């Protein structure tokens, strides 16, 4: 019955910087506060507990504070290694509740996407599943949308995507969505799109192919 | 070096089951709270179970109450998850963690965790049948004897009914038990015998009921 | 390691019939053995229990009987509801080993199948798979042996089989065995064909088709 | 009155991992050895495991041995069996036993059975990929369509490793089918397309498949 609640959900810097990530209870629960860092695929990592004491071997240059509802963890000196996700916790004798935690990037220019559309390989096709492929190359920030469109009409659930990790020499993300039919509802419509939102587009940017052609 | 690790997951329709267990290394669970927690799509964390030292009490978030189950096993060092009536929004890598630290006390944090395993739900709960014919042989023996029927290909879940012309065929007619395909969907096959002087003038149709999809299909069956 | 052998492995009967199923154990465990029964896809149901010993609620025309090696499962006046398999048990505090089990049927005259052979159908082959289903019609007793053959060529893998209960009014079994390719591997061949052996028969019968007729 | 209902059975492919539970109805678990039977598909039983009360006792069948692992719950009524490695020969219906008598003593027979649960380990352990080609448009970007594998991972490189800059290689995805699937892609000059060759080497290491697909233009 304690909601906790971090700020910002992204936090954007360059190594070397000194950042501060907040975290707020709804009610006061002391120093009963943990910090955990956490990289995509990988298990959290425990920093800090009781609110500011540092879990043997983190790095010094972690440091928590707070109490009551307000609460904060301070990084003197983001190096590369540091950027991730990292979340608060409020921790009781039984259960326990977390943020929605704060992802950490690095700092660059916004870039727009280089959009490309794929139909489905002849191959694919005559074993009865259609799946087309929209890419979104080098764009900055993460945050993006895709939409299908099939002779324009909205597409949902039969779609998947995944998204890169920043790339290390120009630190931007690259995304790849499926949107996957059978060949039976592939061959009744003929306009296949894709449509693009992104922070470095002043509008949005779609791809098309006409099936057949 | 401590660890933990899951087993068991993988994909489940919705609505289905699935049970996850988690073992450890270089520690005794026993002393330990254990607790499990899943990371969303969205990145978030969401706690979802605990568990206290010798089972006194068994603590649930409010999206998994009545339908998630904790126990512990102190002896050989497991902890196991039954996840029941399963939801789309349980999708997530699921985490076995240990609350915990360098000395132990009413209220520490999560000090090791396991790596993950992967846990999807899809949002069908259930798919129709698609109905083929069984078209009887052109080169029957001429005078009687002839073989058609029906196959229920790609169903789920069981079961499926079926009758021949609405129930007016009954002598000769075989409902087969359906077999598990490796798609994980169900197949089974109906078939009767028939004159084959009858073909041409008797119209027969197979009436397929899947009533855990609510889908009817009557298929009309013909030489050729 | 205990090791239980049952005798016979099929037992065909009349209704009325006073048969024996026997156990026999490798070496002596006294009188710890108990019989179940068991109906096809239901659990099952313990009948005896220290070798002679009746559960409450089973009926009386069960008895068991045997110590040391040699144990007997007696049934005095079958009734249509026993027809079933039944499985002896060596149980120990900690462990347990069952025989093979014996099922039980009801006793008729020679049948053998009436075979037919069925293509695939043009609306499912446009869709990419190739099911070929063989059907064994009216035969007894149940055991019979299905091999496809593409261009005769042995298949190995690629079909399942399911079998019918016993039929009400003559008695007999039916089997279908379906044969699943891709639109691809059912197309690179011409000839196909079930052979179906069976006591019934003198000589293995050979039902097949050419691909389009 | 009494009854036993078991949960999680399902498809696993060989060498995976699959867990079963067993819950009751209208008695205690605490005061029996709880059991798991399996039914093999040529219609015997086979005896699997056996947890006596306070699990002083954990006893396996020679053939799962070192596999599976059976625990119990005595406060919520639960029993549990961890299926590892798993094999072909493991598929059977899985059936939870109690062993009791209206009077219990030592060693009483297996008085109460569930209805079971059916468990069915494909052959296959893993599955070399399809590699269909992501045709650049009539810097142009191809790519690989690397589709239904498993397990993971595979590796992707491009011209034998000869060709780095502006390559991209997905995290897989696990489609419904249970298989994995990703695509590599790499940008290029608009001008090379008809001048430079370009092939994904595609290798799958717990397939021991490898395959080389040429892109070109159309």
């Amino acid at each position: 019955d304690v909601v906790m609640t971090q700020s910002p959900s992204t936090l954007s810097a360059s190594v070397g910087d000194t950042i501060t990530i907040t975290c707020r209870a709804s009610q006061s629960i002391e120093t009963w506060l943990a910090w955990y860092q956490q990289k995509p695929g990988k298990a959290p990592k425990l920093l800090i507990y009781k609110a500011s004491t540092l879990k043997t071997g983190v790095p010094s240059r972690f440091s928590g504070s707070g109490s009551g509802t307000e609460f904060t963890l301070t990084i003197s000196g983001l190096q590369f290694d540091d950027f991730a996700t990292y979340h608060c916790q409020h921790y009781a004798g039984y259960s326990a509740t977390f943020g929605q935690g704060t992802r950490v990037e690095i700092k660059r220019t916004v870039a727009a996407p280089s959009v490309f559309i794929f139909p489905p390989s002849d191959e694919q096709l005559k074993s009865g599943t259609a799946s087309v492929v929209c890419l979104l190359n080098n764009f900055y920030p993460r945050e993006a949308k895709v939409q299908w469109k099939v002779d324009n009409a909205l597409q949902s659930g039969n779609s998947q995507e995944s998204v890169t990790e920043q790339d290390s020499k120009d630190s931007t993300y690259s995304l790849s969505s499926t949107l996957t039919l059978s060949k039976a509802d592939y061959e009744k419509h003929k306009v296949y799109a894709c449509e693009v939102t992104h922070q470095g587009l002043s509008s949005p940017v779609t791809k098309s192919f006409n099936r057949g052609e | 070096e401590v660890q933990l690790v899951e087993s068991g997951g993988g994909l489940v329709k919705a609505g289905g089951s699935l049970i996850l267990s988690c073992g450890v290394s270089n520690f005794r669970i026993s002393a330990h709270t254990m607790n499990w927690v899943r990371r969303v799509p969205g990145g978030g964390l969401e706690w979802v179970a605990s568990i206290s030292t010798s089972s006194t009490y068994r603590d649930y978030a409010d999206a998994v109450k009545g339908r998630f189950t904790v126990s512990r096993d102190d002896l050989e060092d497991f902890v196991y998850l039954q996840m029941h009536k399963m939801r789309v929004e349980d999708t997530a890598i699921y985490y076995c963690a240990r609350k915990g630290s360098d000395r132990l006390s009413d209220n520490d944090p999560f000090d090791a965790w396991g790596p993950g395993t992967v846990v999807t739900v899809s949002p069908a709960s259930t798919k129709g049948p698609s109905v083929f014919p069984l078209a009887p042989s052109s080169k029957s023996t001429s005078g009687g004897t002839a073989a058609l029927g029906c196959l229920v290909k790609d169903y789920f879940p069981e079961p499926v009914t079926v009758s021949w012309n609405s129930g007016a065929l009954t002598s000769g007619v075989h409902t087969f038990p359906a077999v598990l395909q490796s798609s994980g969907l169900y197949s089974l096959s109906s078939v009767v015998t028939v004159p084959s002087s009858s073909l041409g003038t008797q119209t027969y149709i197979c009436n397929v009921n899947h009533k855990p999809s609510n889908t009817k299909v009557d298929k009309k069956v013909e030489p050729k």
